């Protein structure tokens, strides 16, 4: 018994979440009351990682859902599986963040935390032994990027020897709602890389190139967006919800991954991403090839500018483990210039039997690249586009911010890329 | 070749053959290193939590 | 596409192997300390074969064999081929030699001199010759005082062996030679030889009543192009090869460089490889090995074959490097890793 | 008659424990529920197989072996198997979360917690011996329990029990089946801390099961449950002596006499033959030489390393089945004259022999293959440090950055203990060196 409290906060944290539940639901054979009518006994094995068993043989999700505006939690609740979340888990206040870091953080953020942490501390103590925490959230809003990066300190500040895992959606231009998300973004960023110890990053950039490129989407929506990040949501998950010894809990999957503590930060990738020859079967080399193909990876980042220090993969479904060490061995030796030497089997396979929904077989990427400092970089760069002329700082600065935490913020994300950068040579 | 000490009993028997002659601390101390490092990941907690109190 | 790894850049064979290998397009060459390779070209000492093998999933071949120095050292094979019951102490290819300790340090130093003085009380010519691994350092006497003397003034393990007082001098010129004969020993253990050597010449008159100036008896490269004024002036480079001795051989002796010489080189190279095939195969090995070796010979006035020594990292000659390194590639590393002729070698079978 | 307490730490050293249980009661004709009808001694006896196992009076022949994990998961497993009956409560200790692959969370932070409940359970078991030997010690290099918390665990065992022998039957980190990458980082920091506290060490390096399982018993793919069957067939010839009638290698302390003369160079190298797959239709039963000349073959040595270029300090023939003294040493004779044995100048160059008739029991349903007669060469040879080099390097790799050495630090192990650790290795690699090249 090894528990997950999972938090997802403002508007895409919620939304991600709501899509994350509804499809690991189904692959445990939960359905929206809460009733399990599968018929493995795998689905059950580790089945109370993410969800509490209630009265009646009910599994209830360990999620906490918070926002600070009612609207996207309204949806949730009137959404597929919107019953089956604790209704005592939602927690939301009326005023909303107004895409500002600040309110989320400083003001209006301040006013709803302690009741979230009400909610996480109840979670908590029915735990029998837990593990850590996970959090969905964008970076370039309010609620889930400055209340979001706020709960992430509260909850370290109670349970510092827990793991902190955050699912992050990064801001991007192309796919935009407001001109303060760089503002936004370097401000958590810097919040993340001192209070978390494993943080997914998603690109909202890459995720509509894949539905415009790969996925032949002619005009890409946010729900499309999120089947993305769900099916990666679930299968980066893989490892801690069915039978494994590979990464099989919170902090050995980060004692294999972050070999230094600032440079914990993921591109996930997912394959197949086929567009509807949808039912051609798909060979473990082409699972392979594609897992690794910059085109279906996440963080917007070209792996061949960097390098990784440190890979775990995750093949789901019957297949060739034979096969599959094979092709993983094929990719790392054909290709080992783009792996550090200095870290001996780097590269770490995992299987697993049980496929997702509607798939034979599929393989999860998760790298630890140095390449990820692009996504930085162009963050960094569009900060300082604006911060240089201090435009739209007043809506900061109304919020009783100063320059000079600006100026701080910048200054880290910075050290962050020269970080990667001498590592990278 | 010499065969020496050859033993046999109902279950099995040995034997050598030859065949060229030649040419802590204390439980005090272990307690100290346990407790010392427990006593550094209290400084470490210590300061986090004061970096947190901030 | 296979990969390798440099760890002897003052290679010249195998330089030109790394340059052939990638001329192919399906070799790529790797940072010397990346463990994910296919070959590696390793160093001349302390090469870590202990590390070789232990990737999952990689077929790992080396350009040496782990235990062959037994043959590449001048003390090692004194006491190989005095140990060996394959090569007897009796080899009648092998010149009389002894392993001599410097005082300021088992050694032969009695045993010697009972054999020496057989031979000056037997009116014999008692001519012998003091070398070792640590030279570029050689003296040649007639005298036991100098030769052991010699010695202890150095601080590494020597050997004293018979001088060959009779060699077969060219003409015209009366003088000296050796012949070096490269051979590849791939991963199954096939003993290939390549077709070609060099007669390394000495460019001066043998004389047999001076063993002061040594231009004339060691018939080593360096010295005869840094010490000898006659370089060059019979064959270029003082490098004859085999069609010209060949030529030489019959015009002379009326004899083949094949019957008179030959024979007696393949039976001595197949003698020295087989015996410590036990000891260095890799046949059922983690890892694969292959080398190329330099065996050196002597040729008396009866037409007899000596063995000199054998070079674990031999130089090629400059006409040969081509030939000799795409052969390497073709039997040694193809053979492991196929890409995607009548043969310039000679198989010397054997029974494994 | 003098009793053996078995010591299994974290996953590896539990579940090749049990499998190691299974082997032994079917060897010494044990039931599942702990009743073997040929002890005619109910309630007691001092047999040889009564080394490793205690008696009720209810006649129940309890294991004398204490099972300890941070993590509850693979004991659970013990609790309700084939041979849950065997064991009692008090003999499976297990934690709610485990070392993550941290020797630093291992041997410090979790360690210091339940050191003293674990000692006490092996008091209990000490307590019911009338002469106690000493310890055989289960456990991995790699997992954050197997080397954090068994080096603790052997510093206060020698200070429990100072005049106990103590061997390891330790795992090798191999890559082929493990996902862990700081494993380099345990080994040698158990090893560091373990080396003055082992009186003998039987290495098993996971590459090497792992091929002879491919490559002898034709699994594409082998599980644990494949490469620990195979472990425990090696683990039971090696501890046949102390469980059946005998001469040679009697007691804990005729291992150190016979095998580690040097009490730093203490690693054994094993080989087993023959390993022939059940799934074969038959296979043409092999000879003595054939089974012994095997033993000096890389494919079939649990640790992949080149005796050729090493030198022997000891070697034991330790033979199962249809033997007789004639054909070992007409087998033997016959190795010397062609294979590359050297010994050290200061050591006999002789072989101690020991031949129980029995034949190998293999597990009903398992891979293994019954044969008529089988050998493990037991051989400390300096070729073993070839492993320790390998490892060692791994370690210089990542250290040379300082990579992973924060989770460590972060459970209160200082940075001195890796350097301090890693110069005892680079003395262990030189000692090596100096007993077996010239
Ligand atoms: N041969 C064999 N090796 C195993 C087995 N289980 C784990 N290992 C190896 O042990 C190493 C991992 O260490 P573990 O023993 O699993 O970890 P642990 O001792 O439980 O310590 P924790 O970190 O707390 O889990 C890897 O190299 C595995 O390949 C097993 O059943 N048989
Ligand atoms: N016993 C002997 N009788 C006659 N000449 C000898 C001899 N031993 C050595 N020489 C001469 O010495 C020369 C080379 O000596 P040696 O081979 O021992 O030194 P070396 O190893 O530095 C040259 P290389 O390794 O390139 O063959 C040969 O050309 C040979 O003519
Ligand atoms: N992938 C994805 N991104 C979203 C979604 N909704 C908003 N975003 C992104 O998140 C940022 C806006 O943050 P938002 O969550 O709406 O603000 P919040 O409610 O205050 O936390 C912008 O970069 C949007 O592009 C969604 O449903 N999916
Ligand atoms: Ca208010
Ligand atoms: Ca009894
Ligand atoms: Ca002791
Ligand atoms: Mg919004
Ligand atoms: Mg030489
Ligand atoms: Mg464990």
């Amino acid at each position: 018994m090894r528990e997950i409290v999972h938090i997802q906060a403002g508007q895409c944290g919620n939304q991600i979440g709501a899509k994350f539940w509804e499809v690991i639901s189904d692959e445990h054979g939960i359905d929206p009351t809460g009733s399990y009518h599968g018929d493995s006994d795998l689905q059950l094995e580790r089945i109370n990682v993410y969800y509490n068993e209630a009265t009646g043989n009910k599994y209830v999700p360990r999620a906490i859902l918070v926002d600070l505006e009612p609207g996207t939690m309204d949806s949730v609740r009137s959404g597929p599986f919107g019953q089956i979340f604790r209704p005592d888990n939602f927690v939301f206040g009326q005023s909303g963040a107004g895409n500002n870091w600040a309110k989320g953080h400083y003001t209006e953020g301040a006013e709803l935390v302690d009741s979230v942490l009400d909610v996480v501390r109840k979670e908590s103590e029915s735990c029998d032994c837990l593990q850590g925490f996970q959090l969905t959230h964008s970076l370039g809003g309010g609620t889930g990027s400055g209340m979001g990066t706020l709960l992430i300190s509260k909850i370290r500040e109670e349970y510092p020897d827990r793991i902190m895992n955050t699912f992050s959606v990064m801001p991007s231009p192309k796919v935009s709602d407001t001109v303060v998300e760089p503002y936004n973004a370097t401000l958590s960023v810097h919040q993340l890389v001192e209070n978390t110890d494993e943080t997914y990053c998603i690109d909202n950039e890459a995720l509509y190139d894949i539905c415009f490129r790969t996925l032949k989407l002619t005009t890409p929506t946010y729900g499309d967006l999120n089947h993305l990040v769900s099916a990666t949501m679930s299968g980066v998950t893989t490892c801690l919800r069915f039978p494994g010894q590979l990464n099989a809990d919170l902090r050995k999957l980060a004692v294999n991954m972050v070999p230094f503590p600032r440079l914990h930060f993921f591109m996930p990738g997912f394959a197949p991403l086929t567009s509807r020859q949808q039912y051609r079967a798909l060979t473990v080399p082409e699972l392979t090839q594609q897992m690794f193909d910059s085109k279906n990876m996440m963080a917007a980042c070209d792996p061949r500018h960097g390098r990784y220090l440190t890979v775990a993969a995750i093949f789901r479904g019957r297949m060739s483990m034979k096969e599959v060490d094979e092709q993983m061995l094929n990719v790392q030796n054909k290709n080992s210039s783009y792996f550090v030497e200095w870290i001996p089997n780097n590269v770490k396979t995992a299987v697993c039997d049980i496929p997702p929904r509607g798939l034979k077989m599929s393989a999860t990427f998760i790298g630890n690249s140095t390449a990820i400092q692009e996504l930085f970089k162009r963050i960094s760069e569009q900060f300082t586009a604006m911060f240089r002329r201090k435009a739209f700082l007043h809506w900061y600065t109304g919020e009783g911010m100063d320059e000079m935490e600006f100026t701080e913020a910048e200054s880290n994300m910075n050290d962050l890329v020269s970080e990667y950068q001498q590592y990278q040579d | 070749m010499e065969v020496i000490e050859l033993n046999k009993c109902t279950s099995g028997q040995s034997f050598e053959v030859i065949l060229k002659p030649p040419s802590d601390p204390s439980l005090e101390e272990i307690q100290k290193k346990l407790e010392a490092a427990e006593e550094r990941r209290k400084y470490q907690e210590a300061e986090l939590l004061k970096h947190l109190a901030e | 596409m296979y990969t390798f790894v440099v760890r002897d850049e003052n290679s010249s064979v195998y330089a030109e192997v790394s340059r052939l290998l990638l001329a192919t397009g399906q070799w790529k060459r790797l940072r010397k300390d990346n463990p994910r390779f296919n070959l590696m070209l390793g160093e001349r000492n302390r090469l870590p074969f202990g590390r070789l093998g232990h990737e999952p999933g990689l077929v790992q071949l080396v350009n040496y064999y782990r235990g062959a120095d037994k043959l590449c050292r001048k003390a090692s094979l004194v006491k190989l081929i005095k140990t060996s019951p394959e090569l007897s102490e009796s080899c009648t290819w092998f010149p009389e030699s002894y392993v001599i300790y410097p005082t300021n340090l088992t050694d032969e130093r009695e045993v010697f001199l009972a054999a020496y003085n057989r031979r000056r009380e037997g009116r014999e010519g008692n001519v012998w010759i003091a070398k070792s691994s640590a030279g570029a350092g050689i003296l040649i006497s007639s005298e036991a005082s100098e030769l052991l003397d010699f010695i202890d003034e150095q601080g590494q393990v020597h050997v004293i062996q018979k001088y060959l007082e009779k060699p077969l001098l060219l003409e015209p010129g009366h003088r000296k030679f050796d012949i070096r004969s490269w051979v590849l020993v791939d991963h199954l253990y096939n003993i290939y030889l390549y077709r070609e050597g060099v007669l390394r010449t000495s460019s001066e008159p043998y004389n047999s009543a001076n063993f002061q100036d040594k231009t004339c008896h060691l018939t080593n490269h360096c010295i005869q192009k840094e010490y000898s004024k006659n370089y060059g002036r019979y064959e270029e480079g003082n490098e004859m090869f085999f069609e010209e001795f060949n030529q030489y051989l019959m015009d002379a002796l009326n004899t083949t460089l094949e019957n008179s010489i030959l024979l007696q080189i393949k039976h001595i190279i197949r003698s020295c490889l087989m015996c410590i095939e036990p000891a260095i195969s890799t046949k059922h090995l983690h890892y694969q090995s292959f080398q190329l070796f330099g065996f050196d010979f002597m040729v008396d006035e009866e037409l007899k074959v000596w063995l000199i020594e054998v070079n674990g990292a031999p130089a090629c000659a400059q006409k040969l490097y081509a030939e000799l390194c795409q052969g390497i590639v073709d039997v040694a590393i193809s053979s492991v890793f196929p890409l995607a002729p009548t043969s310039i070698f000679i198989k010397l079978h054997h029974h494994h | 008659m003098r009793e053996c307490i078995s010591i299994h730490v974290g996953q590896a050293g539990v579940q090749i424990g049990n499998a190691c249980w299974e082997l032994y009661c079917l060897e010494h004709g044990i039931q599942p529920d702990g009743q073997m009808p040929s002890d005619k001694t109910i309630g007691g006896g001092d047999d040889s197989f009564n080394t490793f196992f205690s008696e009720t009076g209810a006649g129940k022949h309890v294991p004398r072996a204490v099972f300890v994990d941070l993590e509850p998961t693979v004991i659970d497993e013990v609790r309700t198997g084939t041979y849950r009956q065997l064991f009692h409560p008090e003999q499976l200790i297990t934690g709610k979360e485990d070392a993550a692959n941290n020797y630093a969370r291992g041997h410090y932070t979790i360690g210091k917690e339940i050191i003293d409940l674990v000692l006490d359970r092996i008091r209990k078991l000490a307590d019911q011996c009338t002469g106690l030997q000493g310890f055989l010690v289960f456990h991995s290099f790699g997992g954050g329990t197997g080397s954090g918390f068994t080096s603790l665990l052997m510093e206060r065992l020698s200070v429990d029990y100072g005049k106990k022998s103590k061997l390891e039957f330790s795992i090798y980190p191999a890559p082929q089946v493990s996902t862990a990458v700081v494993e380099p980082y345990n080994s040698i920091l158990t090893t560091h801390t373990t080396l003055e506290h082992s009186d003998c060490a039987f290495m098993v390096d996971n590459e090497a099961i792992y091929d002879i399982c491919r490559r002898n018993l034709d699994i594409e793919r082998p599980t644990y449950t494949n490469l620990n069957r195979l472990i425990s067939q090696i683990v039971s010839s090696i501890t046949a002596s102390l469980r059946f009638d005998g001469a040679l290698n009697v007691d804990l302390t005729e291992f150190q006499t016979n095998l580690v003369p040097y009490p730093r160079i203490h690693f054994p190298l094993a080989t087993y033959a023959p390993v022939i797959s059940a799934e074969k239709a038959y296979h043409e039963q092999l000879s003595v030489a054939e089974i012994t000349n095997a033993c000096f073959e890389p494919a079939n040595q649990m640790v992949k390393c080149d005796p050729r270029h090493g030198k022997y300090m000891a070697c034991c023939l330790l033979y199962r089945g249809d033997v007789v003294p004639k054909d070992v040493n007409a087998a033997i004779a016959t190795i010397k004259t062609k294979r590359s044995i050297q010994f050290v100048d200061w050591c006999p160059t002789g072989f101690k022999v020991g031949i129980n008739y029995q034949p190998p029991t293999v597990v009903p349903g398992g891979d293994l293959a019954k044969v008529q007669r089988a050998v493990c060469m037991l051989s400390n040879t300096t070729a073993i440090a070839e492993a320790w080099a390998r490892l060692d390097h791994k370690f210089d790799l990542m250290y040379a950055k300082r990579a992973f050495v924060h989770w460590y630090v972060g459970e209160g192990m200082e940075e001195g203990e890796f350097s301090e650790a890693r110069e005892d290795m680079a003395a262990l690699e030189k000692d090596y060196e100096e007993v077996g090249v010239d």
